[PDB]
């Protein structure tokens, strides 16, 4: 009982929310490259035997409604749950196309006490979004209702997250590459640790604006998991 | 390169 | 390669800040049981070959001063750095004996660009402190300056953290036990995952006060590490 | 049991 039971009939759902175009009410730029991410993730998690559902350009209301409905599904025959959020963000916040919603409001639907068919099962939230506007200039009988969550953030608290308009975001590029290479070899925390190194070492921003040039990024693994997670 |  | 280099001449420093007694004007209670924690940590990290420095009842000015001084030491012959904070707290905040200080202020001294002799080396911050007042009722060429930090929080964002007046805190009790049992067998993230399970499954609050009775806790691993960390 |  050191690792999660992953031999249920189904690996589980993978919900990908891909927000590219934002209403005028929010400002918010079109997120060029995010479709590359969404496609890469769909294929990556398809290969991991997840039931992938792609959603594009959802309002904050639609996001909350989708998460509510998904949490009310019967997950009894599923090993796990994965949600990927691709959007603008701020600390603690993801953007619907029409404005901010608290990440806490989204993840609460899957609390151990609120979604019983996922109790004791790993619930993974993968978040490509800024968590602020700092730049990294670089150098050189019961269980808790909050247990069994993993939040794989693209960036450290307080910081921007980088997205390339042609290649996709640094984090999702790296996450898919490391999953493809190591999902049949490494435990998930060790996969994510490789992702951290890849993002930290192989990417550096290029900008005509000196303020945004030569900047770096480190992702941020937040684990409330109680067991090891293997995809094989 | 762009920020989210 | 995929692992931090841990065969420098010294494993590194382990700074333990043990705040038990607080100035009357803060209204902060005495933290009975924290000396059990501090002694357990000292012995545990001694056996991992850390140079342990125990400090007791520091004002917020003394904490900042201590961290600044330690960050200014030459760490070239040391493999890593560990800081353990035992105190009252709120989200993002730890208490000196005379009031709060931002955790960010403490950890910034060790940024990749501010403490050069620790650049590329794992910097571990272990935090026994509340992160708010929620209760869990349970169910059933350059690197980022923020890279190579791990924050092992005793509890989830927004939540109280539990300490037993006789046995010490749930988290530190479990952390030391899992280190003692597994530091010769497991990578650090997998040790911390065992700590997560131990806290989530073996502890539950007992109180005469219904509001505080039968409550649960999940610790929170926050990793910006870029490599695997082995204590052997 | 007490809280921090
Ligand atoms: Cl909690």
């Amino acid at each position: 009982d050191n690792s999660y039971k992953m031999d249920y009939p189904e690996m589980g759902l993978c919900i990908i929310i891909n927000n590219k175009n934002f209403h005028k009410s929010t400002g918010a730029t079109s997120r060029s490259g995010t479709d590359v991410d969404a496609a890469n993730l769909r294929e990556t998690f398809r290969n991991l035997k997840y039931e992938v559902r792609n959603k594009n350009d959802l309002t904050r209301e639609e996001i909350v409604e989708l998460m509510r409905d998904v949490s009310k599904e019967d997950h009894s025959k599923r090993s796990s749950f994965v949600c990927v959020l691709l959007s603008h963000g701020e600390e603690g916040i993801i953007f619907g196309t029409n404005g901010p919603v608290d990440l806490k409001k989204i993840t609460n639907f899957f609390r151990g006490d609120r979604c019983r068919s996922l109790t004791g099962k790993p619930k993974l939230f993968i978040i490509q979004a800024c968590r602020g506007t700092e730049l990294d200039c670089g150098i050189e009988h019961k269980i808790p209702v909050e247990a069994d969550f993993l939040y794989a953030y693209s960036t450290a608290p307080g910081y921007y997250s980088w997205r390339n308009s042609k290649d996709g975001s640094w984090f999702i590029q790296s996450l898919c590459a490391m999953l493809k290479q190591y999902a049949d070899k490494l435990e998930f925390m060790h996969i994510l640790t490789r992702v951290n190194r890849k993002v930290a070492t192989e990417f550096e921003s290029f900008s005509f604006d000196a303020t945004f040039h030569a900047k770096k990024q480190i992702p941020c693994i937040v684990s409330m998991l109680t067991k090891e997670l293997y995809f094989y | 390169d762009e920020v989210d």
